[PDB]
């Protein structure tokens, strides 16, 4: 109970992480051979849904230590110098992108305040 | 495939024979058509000129 949340709040974070890809696409979009990389939203979320390891952890004084699918862009218009990014479509990719996590967090706050109002 | 470049070349040089001044000087030499003076060039070689 209360993993009903999950769902979106995966989601978002997903998107989160899309960002910083698309995001480094746009500061790349100058140095040569970059070869703009994105992931596929669909696929990836239904992967993450359906789911680094443990080290030795007796008691304390034993410092733990801690251990997605980058898919290139096919691009078009090649540009001599190995750079992929056809900065309009990462500007059109990262507007979308945007506006998709706001509404993830628009519908993770009202399932939270729904959950809160039930609360009260 | 949208995008080519405009680099610029020299194929070479222009072989057409300029016109001649009649300077009357014993040794001035002037080539016929497609021919070429051997010259010991500076690092020593045959270079041609006109």
């Amino acid at each position: 109970l209360d993993a009903a949340l999950r769902f979106q709040q995966e989601a978002l974070n997903l998107r989160a992480q899309r960002q910083e890809i698309l995001a480094a696409n746009i500061a790349n979009a100058d140095t040569p051979g970059y070869q703009a990389r994105d992931i596929d939203f669909a696929s990836e979320l239904k992967k993450v849904m359906v789911r680094g390891v443990a080290l030795t952890l007796t008691s304390s004084h034993h410092i733990p230590a801690q251990a997605v699918d980058l898919l290139y862009r096919v691009p078009d218009q090649p540009s001599l110098d190995g750079n992929t990014v056809d900065m309009d479509r990462e500007r059109t990719q990262f507007a979308d992108n945007s506006l998709k996590y706001q509404m993830g967090l628009t519908v993770l706050g009202s399932q939270l305040k729904g959950m809160m109002n039930v609360l009260q | 495939a949208t995008r080519t470049l405009v680099t610029a070349s020299t194929p070479g040089a222009d072989m057409t024979p300029g016109q001649l001044d009649y300077t009357s000087r014993p040794l001035d030499v002037a080539l016929q058509q497609d021919g070429w003076l051997v010259v010991q060039a500076a690092d020593g070689a045959e270079g041609y000129t006109r």
